This record gives structure tokens, C-alpha cells and sequence, in this order.
């Protein structure tokens, strides 16, 4: 319908209403669509991901990190925002948790996940590159941290990029959102100190060859 | 998030009946949801499980096609009709959230509390 | 003529220019390679199948 | 099918006594296991998953380990409301399945 | 420093980084040793660092 592909990935609160089928034939979105990455930053190889996902043969989604048992020495509640509003309330993607500082600190991170059970991971997560030095205080505390997200194929470090930015739905800072693939028997990893968005949702999926997006206002 | 169950109650040997579960404080149609068992005798078992979509379901062998399990997720209430009822079959029935749309990569799951079919 | 089961649209982002005209061409290349060899195809069939006709009623 | 086999069947310890129960697959399942606490009168609530991740509001208390087809059960030193049959079932695929449940009792 | 193209056409901009063949330079040219540089509009975003070497 309305929302576009990232929307619905990355659980714009906009596209909660969509339903969810377990296999598609090709993915259709209207021209007027525009609901996705309300928290204006970057979506990395987004064009491989839609083509990626246009036809699917078989598809779920599951918790990958429990929002209410993973994370005992962060904050998951205080991570919303204005930019990504629900019916007037400040709030956020419902397949990423934005975590922040508890109380006074941020222990590093570390968390896995194995894929044991046969298909394909998709998994996402985000940076959060705050407008200020104030920002980072106010959310992590830690004044310079790292990023670091890996596989057996993927291997990664981020770090904050910290700058005043012209302003897009009110925020003067970014969150840019990366993905990757975890293949049977391997794991993902997780590290941070900081400026980490974290996945709640995951999506595991076994692939069909051959597909596309059409994009119309045609009825289905 | 909450999970009421209704339905149940007595029921003679044959016949049939209808279980319900009512769900809240989640979008029912982002889960799979499904029906355990628990007898005075055999401590748990599972019945049925039905994916999101409703597009899948399993059951227990020991079911076979005698209950069919079925949703309603514009009313977001999971059914369970059982007929050709037996003595094996009095149990206290519970309704379940299964922390995926597709079974197989949920984890862990919740029960609301039960309802008890006597067959007699 | 037998089709296999394809997907002719592409995504190409801001700097991915040089690609999205490469597929443009592409698409280019064929559609005037099918156009012109069906008008002609047609007609060539067209003069002969008349033809045929008049050596039938001769 | 994967059976669970779990013991013992009941347990009795005192308060602040350490105890801890036993459960095992008849096939490797990994650390695809879930405890379950039951109290008298309420549907199993869920304390452990994925063989040893503690679950949200869970005492500190309570913890598990074990991997492919040995696995344990821990709820360190026993207070009184820990009075439950504790049940092992898995996930490694279908049909899932429950052990007999551990019931535990103190004095 | 900023600029707003409010205007109705695209622009183009270019800028540049400098990369010191080595420190001396840069105390010749910034003084200050360790530095960054920022660009970026509602779609552009990066953060760049000088590579100091002897090439
Ligand atoms: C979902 O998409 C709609 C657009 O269809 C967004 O609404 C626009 O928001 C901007 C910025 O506040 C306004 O200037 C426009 O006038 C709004 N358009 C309409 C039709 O209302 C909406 O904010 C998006 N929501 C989320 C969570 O991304």
C-alpha cells in the first residue's frame, strides 16, 4: 500500500497494518507511496535488499533479541522519537530497539544469535549519529564509542560520525541502517559501547530467482 | 499481554464443541498462535498450532483431523473445534502466543489461563 | 517463440547513472530488434500467404 | 519424535537449600530447550529459554545450562514461593514436547 | 558555513580535502594536528579524516 519496502522491514509505525504473507510473487507498491526510514539517514544497499526480497518462497518473523530479557543493563524503553510519531506519541521502528544509557553508563554489549534451523537471516540494525557532543552525553555517556557488527562472511566497525546537520523531520542528526544475510549454522555477533540500534525482529526466508516490484495504483 | 480463554465445560462421549481464546495488547495477526494440553495424567502436550497467515497448521497424532484449529484476525481470536470426543480428550486446554508467524523459529511462547472439557 | 519466466524492471540508485542507461539500452536494443523484425516478419507472411491463395486458384 | 525424559519426579528441600534438577533428549537438540514453572492453579510461565537465557522478571535466582542431550536445572538456594512443578520441553522441531515435569516441594 | 539553494535549479558543489604529505605540513598549512572534516545536506552525509603519508 503506502509504505515502501523499508517501511515494512524496518517496522515504520505506519506499516504495522499490513499483513503478512508467508510467500510473495512479486511486491507491489503504490507511486504515492512514502513511509520508510522516518528517522532520516542512510539505508545501505537498499536496492539489493528490494531486489533480494521480491519473491520469497517461504518467510517469518521471529524475535531475534527479546526486547524485555536482552538486554538487563540498557535502557529499551527511552528510545523514540518525533520523527517516527504513532497516533501523536513519540515512538519508533517496532523491529528495532533504540537502546540508550541506564541510569548513568552504557557496559559494553555483546550479544549472538546462532541460525541453526536451516534458512536464511535477515538481520538489521542501525548507528545513531547524534547532532551534538550533548546528544552523545545525553544518550550513551560513553564520549567515543565504536560499532561492531560480524558473521563468519560479514565484519564491520563503526564509529559515530558527530555534526550539526540540516534539519529533516526536526532531527539535526542521522541513523543509517544496515543489514546482512546470517546462512545456516553460522551466528551473528553484536558488540557496542555506544550508538548501537539493535534488531527485535528478524526475518528468515528461503528465496525465489525471477521476481520484481511493480509499482502502481492498479487494485490486487 | 493478555489471553482469555472461554468455551469448554461438559460434553458428553461424540458430540462436539467449540474452544475460544480472545487476544489483546498485541497485533494477533503478527504471531502464530496455538492450543496445549494438559491432563490429570500425561502432564503437557501440545494439540494444534496455526501460522499467522493461517495459511499452515500441525497437529498432534494423537488429534489426527478429529480438532481443526482456525483464527479470526479481524476479531483476534483463535477457535478450536473439537468433535468425536473421548475420555482421553478431558484435559484442561490452553491458548498460546509463539513469538513467530511461522512456528519454526519461535522460541519461547505464554500461555493465558486455561479452560477445563470434561468428556463424560 | 517461448518466453522463460523473467523480470524486466531494474532499480538503480543516485550514483548508479552509467548502469540505469546501460539497462536502458539494453532494453532499447531489443525492442527495436523485436519491432522491426515483426513488421517485417508479417508482411513478408502477408505477400505469401496471398499468393498462395492465387496458385491454389490457378 | 524427541522424548523428554526429566528427573527426579519430585524433590523436597528445605529453605535455603540448593537444588537442582535433571532433563534429557533422546536426540541432540542443541539448546533448543525451554523451563517451565507451574504453580498450583496457573498455566506454566515461562523462566528459561534456550537452554541457559533467563527470562524477563525472572529471579536472579534461577538459572540452567546444558547442550545436545544433557541438560540441567537451577533455582540456587530454594525460597518458599518456589514451590512449583518445573517443567523441560523442547523446540528442536515437531511435534514439541514436555518431560513429566519435576515437582518440587519445601520443607 | 552553509548555503541554501532556494532557487528552483540543481547545484552542483565541489569541494576538496588536502591530505599533508606529513606532519610538518600540516602545522605549515592547519596547525591544528588532528582534524576532520564535515559535508552534508539532507541527503549527503560524510565525515572525512586526512591521511598523512609520504607518497
Ligand atoms: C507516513 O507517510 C506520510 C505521508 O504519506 C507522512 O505524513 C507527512 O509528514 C510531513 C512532515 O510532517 C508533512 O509535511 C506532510 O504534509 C504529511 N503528509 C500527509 C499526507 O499527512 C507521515 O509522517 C509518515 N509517518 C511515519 C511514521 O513515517
Amino acid at each position: 500500500g503506502k509504505c515502501n519496502i523499508a517501511g515494512w522491514i524496518l517496522g515504520n509505525p505506519e506499516c504495522e497494518s499490513l499483513s503478512t504473507a508467508s510467500s510473495w510473487s512479486y511486491i507491489v507498491e503504490t507511486p504515492s507511496s512514502d513511509n520508510g526510514t522516518c528517522y532520516p539517514g542512510d539505508f545501505i544497499d537498499y536496492e539489493e535488499l528490494r531486489e533480494q526480497l521480491s519473491s520469497v518462497s517461504s518467510f517469518e518473523r521471529f524475535e531475534i533479541f527479546p526486547k524485555t530479557s536482552s538486554w538487563p543493563n540498557h535502557d529499551s524503553n527511552k528510545g523514540v522519537t518525533a520523527a517516527c510519531p504513532h497516533a501523536g506519541a513519540k515512538s519508533f521502528y517496532k523491529n528495532l530497539i533504540w537502546l540508550v544509557k541506564k541510569g548513568n553508563s552504557y557496559p559494553k554489549l555483546s550479544k549472538s544469535y546462532i541460525n541453526d534451523k536451516g534458512k536464511e537471516v535477515l538481520v538489521l540494525w542501525g548507528i545513531h549519529h547524534p547532532s551534538t557532543s550533548a546528544d552523545q552525553q545525553s544518550l550513551y555517556q560513553n564520549a567515543d564509542t565504536y560499532v561492531f557488527v560480524g558473521s563468519s562472511r560479514y565484519s564491520k566497525k563503526f564509529k559515530p560520525e558527530i555534526a550539526i546537520r540540516p534539519k529533516v523531520r526536526d532531527q539535526e542528526g542521522r541513523m543509517n541502517y544496515y543489514w546482512t544475510l546470517v546462512e545456516p549454522g553460522d551466528k551473528i555477533t553484536f558488540e557496542a559501547t555506544g550508538n548501537l540500534v539493535v534488531p527485535r525482529y528478524a526475518f528468515a526466508m528461503e528465496r525465489n530467482a525471477g521476481s520484481g516490484i511493480i509499482i502502481s495504483d492498479t487494485p490486487v | 499481554v493478555q489471553l482469555l480463554e472461554s468455551g469448554g465445560g461438559l460434553v458428553q462421549p461424540g458430540g462436539s464443541l467449540s474452544l475460544s481464546c480472545a487476544a489483546s495488547g498485541f497485533t494477533f495477526s503478527s504471531f502464530a498462535m496455538s492450543w496445549v494440553r494438559q491432563a490429570p495424567v500425561k502432564g503437557l502436550e501440545w494439540v494444534s498450532m496455526i501460522s499467522a497467515g493461517g495459511g499452515n497448521t500441525y497437529y498432534a497424532d494423537s488429534v489426527k483431523g478429529r480438532f481443526t484449529i482456525s483464527r479470526d484476525n479481524s476479531k483476534s481470536t483463535l477457535y478450536l473445534q473439537m468433535s468425536s470426543l473421548t475420555a482421553e480428550d478431558t484435559a484442561v486446554y490452553y491458548c498460546a502466543k509463539s513469538d513467530s508467524s511461522g512456528f519454526q523459529y519461535g522460541r519461547r511462547e505464554f500461555w493465558g489461563q486455561g479452560t477445563l472439557v470434561t468428556v463424560s | 517463440m517461448n518466453t522463460q519466466f523473467t523480470a524486466v524492471g531494474k532499480e538503480f540508485n543516485h550514483l548508479e547513472k552509467r548502469i540505469e542507461n546501460l539497462n536502458k539500452k539494453v532494453d532499447d536494443g531489443f525492442l527495436d530488434i523485436w519491432t522491426y523484425n515483426a513488421e517485417l516478419l508479417v508482411l513478408l507472411e502477408n505477400e505469401r500467404t496471398l499468393d498462395y491463395h492465387d496458385s491454389n486458384v490457378k | 519424535d524427541i522424548q523428554m525424559t526429566q528427573s527426579p519426579s519430585s524433590l523436597s528441600a528445605f529453605v535455603g537449600d540448593r537444588v537442582t534438577i535433571a532433563c534429557q533428549a533422546s536426540q541432540d537438540i542443541r539448546i533448543h530447550l525451554n523451563w517451565y514453572q507451574q504453580k498450583p492453579g496457573k498455566a506454566p510461565k515461562l523462566l528459561i529459554y534456550d537452554a541457559s537465557n533467563l527470562e524477563a522478571g525472572v529471579p536472579s535466582r534461577f538459572s540452567g545450562s546444558g547442550s545436545g542431550t544433557d541438560f540441567t536445572f537451577t533455582i540456587s538456594s530454594l525460597q518458599p514461593e518456589d514451590i512449583a512443578t518445573y517443567y523441560c520441553q523442547h523446540y528442536h522441531n515437531l511435534p514439541r514436547t514436555f518431560g513429566g515435569g519435576t515437582k518440587v516441594e519445601i520443607k
